[PDB]
């Protein structure tokens, strides 16, 4: 697959996020328990709640599509569908809203992805969500200063940074320590205080943010200068326009 | 035939049925099984005799939580269902042994009614079905128990509800797949105002059958609306064939190849490869490490892309066994395929746009609901001209129980009655058989 | 020198607008705001009076971790907190809607033919003036024929009246001028000539029913109320039997054959009668706005006054209350009429067009769309990138999408003189913006945006329509914020650049050229400011009939 | 053989055509000419090519007084009408041998269009007629002149108006006898939403043909609504026969006997005498110098009384050559006959009630209008189940020019196109002939 046109670093980064053969750079290690804590859907050690019986216990209709499409493990078990939601600063966060949804539907099975300006969400069966969430938090999808895990009160993608280079958070879920240079998650994604905070690593430096970002800006790489990417968007506009008129 | 195209027809198990059938053998205008399905849905009514009985015995008539103290009537309707149904059939039929059907179900608790075709041949629309059925049953119940002039108005309220004070049959104990003509978003929309859950109920959650029924209804409405006339007719017919009827086994084969481990993205890659292999698209221009594809047949590209869209829904929502992400598949299949190819997505962006609003109105406070409550007449999902709703039906058929407003919740009476009709339950079978029968008349 | 939005950004923040960092969390939350403090205090008072908790700052999340900003009303020097621009809190905005809702236009042409042909009686400027005296007594709710009638209190219904207009100057001059909308006074000479030629010898009434009635009732009341009192006044003034067969002809004329509603009725899912916001086509909204007759040497000002009119009505009142409600959609709309932001972007585009093509001189084709809409989109997006205060101001992607595309689409229409290529430019802007920032609006913002390019030039049943004829009930447009008022502006744009007197209906244009309206349609943004300052005096209040 | 009744059928000159016709041979469910008329009304559209051309040249599109400066397009549509109409027909038709009709009128200024029946056989309702016709003509105009993509939307607005922003085709330059399905007062009402002026236009002011067309439409609607099912079927059939089809020459003979000098009251006296002579009524009781009449056949009494009502209208409004008094005749015929006999009036008081409201709403400030703007779907005149509106059509046929909102004013396009269709113009002839042809199949 070729994914996306363009000859900038932004364009190549957009292609790399979508390409399942591109190995996402892992930047930090997070424990399984700490992912569960950040998610906030169940306590560590708590059994997964169910919304319906295991598929093996139900009489499914005779259906070639069911036979050919392997359910994800959390579907087999009857897990709830739960979410993880991220906000990405327009000041050079590595991932950005449509990049995430495009990449999620290339990389992950059984995924409900939603894109908005200030928030981007994936919903899937709980156990599978945990595994995806680990990758979303450990890799270059996430910077702890320029990205935030937020299930509500998402404001900040478009705001000025604070003095430490941290994005605004109305609920201050991610705290930078000036003495240590590291960020800790002190609340889960919906804003309830954690027992014990989760280390999220150091923020990426400016040069690394610029290498990794998928937003076009005048002070990085401008979209208007990525003429091959612009050309394709204009092509799509023209072809859609002509098609609606006559085919 | 107006068009040169031929398609190979397959069944819901991916087996070849008939080779090289003219495309127009699948047209709503020509295919006798599509005609039977449409005329059948116009004329079929589900009657809830148990519901009528309970309404009367409690005086709970005329809408949610309504009751008229002192008006109770203790009538053994279900115990006398055979007599009442026979009496109603005498009034519903035009002549003896015509195509009127009245069939009891559930030990007399329900009845399937099919009002004779002759009534619709001299009608403007389809409301004769509920109205003729309702009055026949009202009259049959009054006559069975010799209900007095003073009390008979309660029987009317128990059957048809608060009509005509309400515009709708509010609180009625009869149901149809269609809804009243006043609720159309535009002229020509009646076959669109059929809930997704009703289609999934009638087809017993068989994914391919649900997708077929939905596509037949949607694309048939596109003829009634005038959308499939002139310049656009072939696009509509190719979409019916490839997205809804598994033409050339393309949907089925894309699911087969991507079902074990695939994603929306892997289905896109396979569809683009197949479109190239078949000569539907070709490289037009090379940019830097990027090929720009072109086509000399946009309607056929659209049909191939639409098959892929159905397959991507079946792979993504099938893997979850959860319907909600259909809104996301309908959006990102289209968004991703445009940037993959440089060609327009399904319905020239209108599926993508439908999916943006559908996503919003299935994940927000403002309206909408779960996938199953949508339909082609819904303001959220009317915009694509038949290429979005059939995927929603496939997704709902695949849901293993994640929805509150499921077909079990919204569509039980429809399920019990409408699933009895073979052409409603297994439309892919009958439409394919009819297309093969008429293939040399086209 | 400065971009037009710089003064507003300097008022909002301590930092220069270019600065990238700021301080949060130490502003006192809601306590930083005079208005939120007023609300906290009022909530305590309300809850105590009624015995039910109400407004409480401690419920949910704590507002005011960032600066709670003032907004400049564009083209004014008035700065207000955004709560003063909520329609509930702004009497000017409520009166603007009431003045539209309570208006209908009703011909006298059929009526005069009934009098002459069926009754055999004469119609002259003298009989018309007599009829107009009579209907100005009857229209507010007072009697002319029967004994023992009870009547509305004149002071409660002081805003209701009937005027007439006609293209025939000599006839207009013979009717008492108290009753006439004088086209030659209200419009500049070339516009007056166009409007008079459209009306010809037709004579049309502009009827305004009482605001108190419109508020008690609905918009579908307006043409009924109008017709009843027209009917009574025709009986009185022309000596009919008071109720003969001919009386029915006047009824059918006034209610059906020669009525112009402001809005048409809506389908069942959004059921509403006539004269509700969703029925008002974009071309009518542009014509209701009176900027065209006062600001005609500045097409940007005309177009953006139309956008202000429509963003408030369509997003705040219509989508934000009739179709939803609650806190609603104030700032989705204020983005289009505050801080001089849309103004900066649209002046840029107008200048680009003027210098490259000349207004109205570009080819009406896709090449022009691709050129102008792309250039203007890139300019607007660059401003959010160069001015971090601008980006924090218009913090929601939807707001930014609407503002940038409105400039792009209006500018394209300034170039081509055609609203349909302006609309194509709006959709192209969206696509470019989405790819540039990897985001656009809210979850459902681009439903119409993705259907948009294909539906601009479609001719299919529920797809094809000139933009002027579209409105909030065009299927793709029926649900979402950040489009409708901007489309009214794009409808206005080519007509403003051309110098046309109207966009879609000359009768509607003349009907709002009336100094006896309560709201001043020549200066919509000024009026919004007046209402924000609690300085606007609406009609329809009940003070006279309630205790002191 | 559901019913034993037979009637003698006459023409519009009072000559016997067929004796001893079983009543059910006139039923809408059985009579092939009623079927043809209803299917024809569903499928027929008038196209104003001159109007489309003038709307385009002036940019006056989208409703009253509307205009878009700068959008004018000067196209020689009327001058190229044959080519445009032929191109449209190719899109409208399903096959070359079907029942599509496209006929130019007025030197190309107008077209008669009958959309093929096969489209309606797979449609829910009737809106395919205007919508298929409109898009075929839009596309044919665009193709004739190679109208650009940039301008083609004006052609669409000139043909179909402000739709879909308006619910109706506001400003359209096409017309049908039927109106959009959203405007139905109730399900089943579509054949009632046909303006009286349109019926009088189509029948060229022939009084008995206007009465017949109106009765056929109204009584056929009564079947669609379920009103003519079970207990009330015979009453509706007898009313169709005696009121609208001049059965037994009763209407005609009452008119002949009362036309020179008669009044409503003299018609009543003759009808009561005739009902007594025929054994439909008999004296039940004697009061003080006053005979109370009874009957063993209320449906037949109602049919006799309805024939009298029609004849009273023709005598009273015919003598004035002025239609307004039909509201008065419909009221006082019924009021007077109840006090003359002691029996209920036509439709058991529902004609009288309709007439009270119709009189008010044709002589007051509040709504309504002249007789010609009413119809069976109008809120004022919906109440009688087929027994009032045919009299209004007779009265407007007899009007010599007293009305402002005449058929010339409201229905000129309908007049030019729909009067060309023989079965719309002279329906009595065709229904009588079809009844005779099927008499032995009953
Ligand atoms: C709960 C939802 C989902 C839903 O259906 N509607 C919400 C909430 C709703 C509520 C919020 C009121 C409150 O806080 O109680 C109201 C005011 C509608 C109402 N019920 O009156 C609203 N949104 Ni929302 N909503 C808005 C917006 C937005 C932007 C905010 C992005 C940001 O970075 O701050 C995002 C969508 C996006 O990302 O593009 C958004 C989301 C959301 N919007 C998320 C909550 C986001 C969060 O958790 O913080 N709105 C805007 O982008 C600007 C205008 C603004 C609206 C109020 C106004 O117009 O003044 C408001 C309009
Ligand atoms: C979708 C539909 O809601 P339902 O699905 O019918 O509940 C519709 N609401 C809306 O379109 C809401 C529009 C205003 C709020 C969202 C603005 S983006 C309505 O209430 O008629
Ligand atoms: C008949 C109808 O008017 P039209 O014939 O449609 O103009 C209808 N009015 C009314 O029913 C008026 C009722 C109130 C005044 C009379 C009270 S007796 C209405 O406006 O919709
Ligand atoms: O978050 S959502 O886009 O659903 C609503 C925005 S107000
Ligand atoms: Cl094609
Ligand atoms: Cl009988
Ligand atoms: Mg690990
Ligand atoms: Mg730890
Ligand atoms: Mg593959
Ligand atoms: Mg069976
Ligand atoms: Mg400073
Ligand atoms: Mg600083
Ligand atoms: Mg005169
Ligand atoms: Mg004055
Ligand atoms: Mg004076
Ligand atoms: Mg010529
Ligand atoms: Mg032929
Ligand atoms: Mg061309
Ligand atoms: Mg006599
Ligand atoms: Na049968
Ligand atoms: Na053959
Ligand atoms: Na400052
Ligand atoms: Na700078
Ligand atoms: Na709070
Ligand atoms: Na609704
Ligand atoms: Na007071």
């Amino acid at each position: 697959a070729q994914y996306y046109p363009g000859t900038t670093k932004v364009a190549q980064n957009r292609r790399n996020f979508c390409n399942p053969e591109y190995e996402l750079e892992k930047l930090r290690e997070i424990s399984d328990e700490d992912v569960v804590k950040i998610l906030g859907h169940r306590a560590p050690g708590e059994e997964y709640p169910s919304v319906h019986p295991p598929l093996e216990e139900m009489d499914e209709p005779e259906d070639a599509i069911r036979e050919m499409v392997e359910p994800i493990d959390g579907a087999k078990a009857g897990d709830r569908v739960r979410y993880i939601q991220f906000t990405d600063s327009m000041y050079f966060a590595p991932a950005q809203p449509y990049v995430r949804s495009r990449a999620y539907l290339c990389r992950y099975r059984g995924a409900d992805a939603g894109t908005l300006s200030g928030r981007q969400i994936i919903e899937t069966r709980e156990r599978d969500l945990e595994k995806i969430s680990k990758e979303l938090l450990e890799t270059e999808f996430f910077d702890p200063a320029r990205s935030g895990v937020r299930g509500k009160s998402v404001h900040g993608h478009s705001l000025r940074l604070d003095e430490d280079g941290m994005m605004f958070d109305m609920l201050r879920r991610q705290i930078y320590n000036k003495d240590t240079g590291r960020v800790e998650m002190v609340k889960n994604q919906i804003g309830d205080e954690l027992d014990e905070p989760v280390d999220l690593g150091e923020p990426l430096d400016e040069e690394t943010l610029m290498e990794k970002t998928t937003i076009y800006r005048v002070d990085g790489e401008a979209y208007r200068d990525d003429v091959e990417a612009v050309e394709i968007m204009q092509r799509i506009h023209v072809l859609r326009s002509q098609g609606g008129f006559n085919l | 035939a107006k068009f040169e195209d031929k398609v190979d027809l397959y069944d819901d198990r991916g087996n070849l049925v008939e080779e090289q059938v003219p495309l127009e053998a699948l047209s709503p205008l020509r295919n006798p099984a599509i005609k039977s399905i449409v005329q059948g849905i116009k004329r079929t009514v589900a009657v809830n005799l148990e519901g009528i009985e309970n309404a009367l015995k409690t005086a709970k008539v005329g809408g949610p939580a309504c009751k008229i103290m002192g008006r109770e009537l203790d009538l053994d309707i279900v115990g006398n269902a055979e007599s009442i149904a026979a009496a109603a059939k005498e009034m519903i039929q035009v002549t003896e042994d015509d195509d009127t059907n009245v069939e009891l179900l559930g030990g007399g608790k329900r009845a399937l009614v099919q009002v004779p075709s002759a009534r619709f041949d001299v009608a403007a629309e389809y409301s004769a079905a509920p109205l003729v059925t309702a009055t026949a049953f009202v009259q049959a119940i009054i006559n069975e128990f010799d209900v007095s002039m003073y009390d008979a108005n309660m029987v009317k309220a128990a059957v048809l509800g608060r009509y005509p004070q309400s515009v709708e049959y509010m609180g009625a104990n009869i149901a149809t797949m269609l809804d009243i003509p006043q609720k159309l978003e535009g002229p020509g929309y009646a076959l669109r105002n059929i809930m997704v859950n009703h289609v999934v109920a009638a087809t017993l959650k068989n994914t391919l059958q649900a997708a077929a029924l939905s596509t037949i209804l949607e694309q048939t409405a596109m003829f009634e609306m005038g959308d499939a006339v002139g310049a656009f007719e072939r696009m509509h017919l190719l979409g019916l064939a490839y997205q809804g009827m598994n033409a050339d086994n393309l949907v089925f084969d894309l699911v087969k190849a991507n079902g074990k481990e695939g994603t929306v993205g892997s289905v896109i890659a396979d569809l683009v490869e197949r479109a190239l292999e078949d000569g539907v698209i070709k490289v037009e221009k090379e940019l830097t490490d990027y090929k720009v594809y072109g086509t000399d047949d946009l309607a056929m590209w659209n049909a191939y892309a639409a098959a892929g869209l159905m397959a991507a829904t079946m792979v993504n929502q099938g893997a979850a066994r959860a319907a909600q992400g259909v809104s996301s598949t309908l959006l990102y299949y289209n968004d991703l395929i445009e940037f993959e190819t440089g060609l327009p997505s399904v319905d020239f962006g209108k599926v993508e746009g439908t999916a943006v609003g559908f996503s919003f109105f299935s994940h927000s406070i403002y309206g909408g609901g779960g996938p199953g409550i949508f339909n082609g007449n819904h303001i959220v999902t009317r915009h694509s001209k038949g290429f979005a709703i059939p995927c929603v039906a496939a997704a709902m058929a695949l849901d293993a129980g994640t929805q509150m407003f499921s077909p079990e919740a919204t569509s039980g009476l429809i399920k019990e009655v409408f699933s009895q009709v073979d052409e409603f339950r297994e439309p892919l079978k009958y439409v394919v058989e009819a297309a093969a029968e008429i293939k040399n008349e086209i | 020198a400065d971009k037009l939005f710089i003064n507003a950004l300097k008022k909002k923040f301590e930092e220069s607008p270019e600065e990238k960092k700021t301080t949060f969390y130490t502003l006192g939350g809601w306590k930083q705001s005079e208005r939120k403090t007023e609300f906290v205090n009022a909530g305590k008072e309300v809850a105590a009076k009624r015995g039910i908790p109400q407004y409480n700052p401690d419920i949910g999340t704590p507002l005011g971790q960032r600066v709670l900003m003032p907004y400049q009303v564009s083209t004014t020097d008035t700065y207000v907190e955004g709560d003063d621009l909520h329609f509930v809190n702004n009497a000017a905005m409520q009166q603007m809607w009431d003045d539209i809702r309570r208006t209908v236009i009703v011909g006298l042409n059929h009526a005069h033919a009934v009098i002459e042909k069926r009754l055999g009686k004469e119609v002259t400027p003298e009989t018309i003036t007599h009829y107009l005296e009579t209907v100005n007594h009857a229209m507010p709710g007072a009697a002319v024929v029967q004994e023992h009638m009870v009547e509305t209190h004149p002071a409660l219904v002081a805003d209701s009246y009937v005027k007439v207009f006609t293209g025939n100057d000599e006839i207009a001059d013979e009717i008492d001028p108290a009753f006439v909308i004088d086209i030659n006074k209200q419009f500049p000479e070339d516009q007056a000539e166009t409007l008079k030629a459209e009306v010809g010898d037709g004579i049309w009434q502009v009827v305004r029913i009482p605001t108190i009635v419109s508020r008690t009732c609905d918009g579908a009341t307006t043409s009924r109320w109008s017709a009843m009192q027209i009917g009574m006044s025709m009986i009185s003034a022309y000596k009919q039997a008071a109720g003969e067969a001919a009386t029915g002809d006047f009824a059918y004329a006034a209610k059906h054959a020669e009525v112009i509603h402001m809005g048409t009725y809506l389908p069942v899912r959004r059921a509403r009668g006539e004269n509700e916001p969703g029925g008002v086509p974009f071309g009518y909204l542009a014509d209701i706005c009176q900027s065209s007759r006062v600001n005609y040497e500045d097409p940007v000002r005309v177009s953006l006054d139309v956008v202000a009119t429509g963003a408030m009505l369509y997003d705040q009142i219509w989508l934000g209350s009739y179709m939803s409600g609650g806190v609603g959609f104030t700032q989705y709309a204020t983005a289009a009429y505050t801080d001089n932001i849309l103004d900066d972007f649209t002046y840029f585009g107008k200048e680009y067009v003027e210098d490259k093509y000349g207004l109205c001189e570009a080819p009406n084709n896709m090449d022009t769309v691709l050129d102008v809409a792309t250039e203007v989109t890139f300019y607007g997006l660059e401003q959010y990138e160069e001015y971090p205060a601008l980006l924090e101001d218009q913090f929601g992607g939807s707001q930014r999408a609407a503002v940038v595309a409105a400039a792009a689409g209006c500018s394209t229409a300034f170039a081509t003189g055609n609203a349909q290529t302006g609309l194509s430019g709006w959709y192209l802007s969206m696509y470019l913006h989405k790819e540039q920032h990897s985001r656009l609006g809210f979850y459902g913002y681009d439903l119409q945006d993705q259907c948009g390019a294909s539906n601009v030039f479609s001719i299919r049943g529920d797809e094809g329509l000139p933009l002027e004829l579209r409105g909030p009930n065009y299927p793709n447009y029926a649900m979402n914020v950040g489009h409708q008022g901007e489309y009214a502006g794009i409808s206005q744009a080519p007509h403003a650049a051309r110098g046309d007197a109207f966009v879609f209906n000359p009768l509607v244009k003349i009907a709002f050229a009336d100094d006896n309206l309560v709201f001043d349609f020549t200066n919509v943004r000024g009026e919004f400011a007046k209402g924000a300052l609690r300085e606007f005096e609406p009609a329809g209040e009940r003070a006279l009939i309630t205790p002191a």
